[PDB]
């Protein structure tokens, strides 16, 4: 105990066993636990004293400790066990846990942007102040690129966007927000994704 | 069940105060400690200590001089208390429960801290194009700190409701966003309200969309 | 991590004549010799401790097991089978402030250290199931911390069958008597406690604190730990004092007889004519 290290990313195919390892210094002469947080979420215990499975937790969780090795063993791996897995210990005074692994499952299919844009409200625009809201919604893989155009024309100033954010049906989403003043105020939210763009203009 | 409470802006070298609340279940037992666990956003996990019925306290050894933890089993509430605070101690903290003080079986909700000098402020709800099935929904223009809570009509509409995480700007507010697509068919014989509650500044807005 | 488990409730016994150990290493055969030191008085109120661990109560007003004084030397006496008595921990403060000294056996070895240790308020041994097969003991909820670290001793184990010992602390020795007695039944008799060890450790001594061990409860193979499973352990506590004892040495060279002078007038008697 007293030092746990993990693995920081296992990735597997759907229908495939996917193996977590935690290691340390002499792990077998101590229970380890495991807890599966998925985003947005608190962690939930898989596996209690190195191969008990707690209440409501799938069959398909196994575990192993020998050594100083412990492993974490999901059997016909399915998308929603996509999250990140956590081994703990008990040391002589404190609580030790490992860095964490990041489970993916391959071979998901593609989902292209779902694209919604909204103009400036008219309250907003009796406010002295404009914003232009793009949101993105259910693609995957979680990697797109937000560019903005005014009548035929690239706007560069005003532009903050978010990284894209797994989501529970683990599809991704993202925002783009164009600041103007209602001077500057047809406006287009050009989203591309893995070469494919999706426009929708606003005016 | 276990509810984590306490302030969600801290400025740096003050103290952090939290307290958990415990419902179905008293503290005085002997089975189980009551413990803390903060997690920086996007890394992982890291237990800040644990108390028992009787006062016997467990520190991170990296916090040791820094953390005091209470229990208060009359009202069944246990506090943790974290001095000289900076910006790595920006993180979501949840307070467990501790099966013999070697495990966790129950967890809390977590509530996010944040350590910056910065002043909060309230959101300016905005009603975003209402209805332009259609979508529908309020901005959430600039706040701080994080999070704001937007529901839909109390808690009745809650099936097509989907709320966008934050974006950062760069003059160190928040906007948020949620959109909710309900059937066209319903485009005026229906009344489409959001809640934005901000707990830092104390806001509370109904706003119709 | 520390838990508080046991209930610990005393009742008053009489130890008729136990405790008599041999005084030095020195081989006597067919004499009478006349010691004066530390001994437990024949007929002694003696008291009965038993440790209860009950699993499935409510509230936490029930535990109650403090350390209990040294005074000059303690007889300790036990009737176990189960391997629940696992040893025995001695110091002032019990905590990381002062030294203390901490003997383990188990079914192999007994360790005995001397360290600041930071006991916890119910130290015991947390005997734990791992593979199904092995049963591993842990030391994590008899003390948080063991620092500074001065002596070490690897031996044997110490531990219807009577243990019966005797712990003295005098001119930085720490000294232990031990004898296994098979009995039916405090027995009659005579059975004269042996030397084991003499510790050379210069520590202060004022409590004592018996150590227990505990198994975990598995209500069914598949579910994991959910507590500790009941148990009972009933020890004898009695306390030295500076008596002189006039004992009985056979052909054989065994301690076969005693005499408190101090008990009464007949024993001083004995005690005066050098004879029984
Ligand atoms: C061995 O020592 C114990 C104490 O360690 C003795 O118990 C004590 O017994 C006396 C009477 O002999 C009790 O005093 C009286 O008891 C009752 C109940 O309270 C009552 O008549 C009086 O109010 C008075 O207290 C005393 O309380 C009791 N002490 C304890 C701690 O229980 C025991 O008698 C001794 N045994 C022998 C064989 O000498
Ligand atoms: C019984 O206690 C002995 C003595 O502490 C243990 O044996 C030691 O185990 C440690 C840890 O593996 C080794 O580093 C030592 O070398 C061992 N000492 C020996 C063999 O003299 C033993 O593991 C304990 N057994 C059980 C079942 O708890
Ligand atoms: C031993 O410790 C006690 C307190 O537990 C103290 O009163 C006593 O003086 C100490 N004895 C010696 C010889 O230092
Ligand atoms: C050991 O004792 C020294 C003084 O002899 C003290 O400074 C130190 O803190 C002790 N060690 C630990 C780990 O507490
Ligand atoms: C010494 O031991 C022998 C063993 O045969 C025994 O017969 C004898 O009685 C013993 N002496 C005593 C008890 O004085």
């Amino acid at each position: 105990s007293s030092d746990l290290t993990q693995p920081p990313s296992v990735s597997v195919s759907p229908g495939q066993t996917a193996s977590i390892t935690c290691s340390g210094n002499k792990l077998g002469d101590t229970y380890v636990f495991w807890y599966q947080q998925k985003p947005g979420q608190s962690p939930v215990a898989v596996i209690n004293e190195d191969n008990k499975r707690p209440s409501g937790i799938p069959e398909r969780f196994s575990g192993s400790n020998s050594g100083n090795t412990a492993t974490l063993t999901i059997s016909g791996t399915q998308t929603m066990d996509e999250a990140d897995y956590y081994c703990q210990v008990w040391d002589s005074s404190q609580m030790v846990f490992g860095g964490g692994t990041k489970l993916t499952v391959l071979g998901q299919p593609k989902a292209a942007p779902s694209v919604t844009l909204f103009p400036p409200s008219s309250e907003e625009l009796q406010a002295n102040k404009a914003t232009l809201v793009c949101l993105i919604s259910d693609f995957y893989p979680g990697a797109v690129t937000v560019a903005w155009k005014a009548d035929s024309s690239p706007v560069k100033a005003g532009v903050e966007t978010t990284t894209p954010s797994k989501q529970s049906n683990n599809k991704y989403a993202a925002s783009s927000y164009l600041s103007l003043t209602p001077e500057q105020w047809s406006y287009s939210c050009q989203v591309t994704h893995e070469g494919s763009t999706v426009e929708k203009t606003v005016a | 069940q276990l509810q984590e409470s306490g302030p969600g802006l801290v400025k740096p070298s003050e103290i952090l105060s939290l307290t958990c609340s415990v419902s179905g279940g008293s503290i005085n037992t002997n089975m189980y400690y009551w413990g803390w666990i903060r997690q920086p956003p996007g890394k992982g996990l890291e237990w800040i200590g644990s108390i028992y019925y009787s006062g016997t306290t467990y520190y991170n050894p990296s916090l040791k001089s820094r953390v005091t933890m209470s229990v208060d089993t009359s009202e069944n509430q246990f506090s943790l208390k974290l001095t000289s605070v900076t910006a790595a101690d920006t993180s979501v903290y949840f307070c467990a429960r501790l099966p013999l003080g070697e495990r966790i079986d129950y967890w809390g909700r977590g509530t996010l801290v944040t350590v910056s000098s910065a002043s909060t402020k309230g959101p300016s709800v905005f009603p975003l194009a209402p209805s332009s099935t259609a979508a529908l929904g309020c901005l959430v223009k600039d706040y701080f700190p994080e999070p704001v809570t937007v529901s839909w009509n109390s808690g009745a509409l809650t099936s097509g409701v989907h709320t966008f995480p934050a974006v950062l700007q760069s003059s160190g507010l928040y906007s948020l966003s949620s959109v909710v697509t309900v059937p066209s068919s319903s485009l005026g014989t229906q009344t489409y309200i959001c809640n934005v509650n901000h707990k830092p500044s104390n806001t509370k807005v109904d706003k119709r969309v | 991590q520390c838990v508080n488990l046991i209930t610990r409730t005393q009742s008053y016994t009489n130890s008729f004549t136990r405790g008599v150990y041999y005084p030095d290493k020195v081989f006597r055969s067919s004499v009478l010799h006349s010691t004066q030191d530390l001994f437990l008085p024949f007929f002694s109120n003696v008291t009965w401790f038993h440790a209860i661990h009950v699993s499935g109560t409510n509230g936490t007003k029930r535990f109650d097991n403090p350390a209990l004084p040294f005074n000059d030397g303690v007889y300790f006496a036990s009737t176990e089978k189960s391997n629940i008595i696992r040893g025995w921990i001695f110091g002032t403060t019990l905590d990381s402030k002062t030294q203390s000294l901490l003997i383990v056996n188990n079914a192999t070895n007994v360790v005995i250290k001397v360290c600041e240790f930071q006991f916890c308020n119910d130290p015991f041994l947390d005997v734990y199931q791992k593979n199904n097969k092995s049963w591993m003991e842990s030391e994590f909820r008899v003390y948080s911390s063991a620092n500074n670290c001065t002596f070490e001793y690897v031996s044997q184990p110490f531990l219807k069958n009577l243990r019966e010992f005797v712990f003295k602390n005098i001119d930085g020795y720490f000294k232990i008597y031990s004898k296994h007695t098979p009995i039916n039944l405090l027995p009659q008799g005579f059975s004269a406690l042996e030397p084991l060890v003499d510790l050379p450790i210069g520590i202060n001594i004022t409590r004592f604190q018996t150590l227990l061990a505990l198994h975990r409860s598995y209500l069914t193979p598949v579910d994991s730990s959910s507590g500790w499973t009941a148990g009972a352990a009933a020890y004898y506590v009695g306390y030295l004092q500076p008596r002189t004892f006039l004992l009985k040495y056979n052909e054989n060279g065994t301690i076969t007889d005693a005499v408190d002078c101090a008990l009464d007038p007949l024993s001083e008697t004995k005690c005066t004519l050098k004879s029984f």
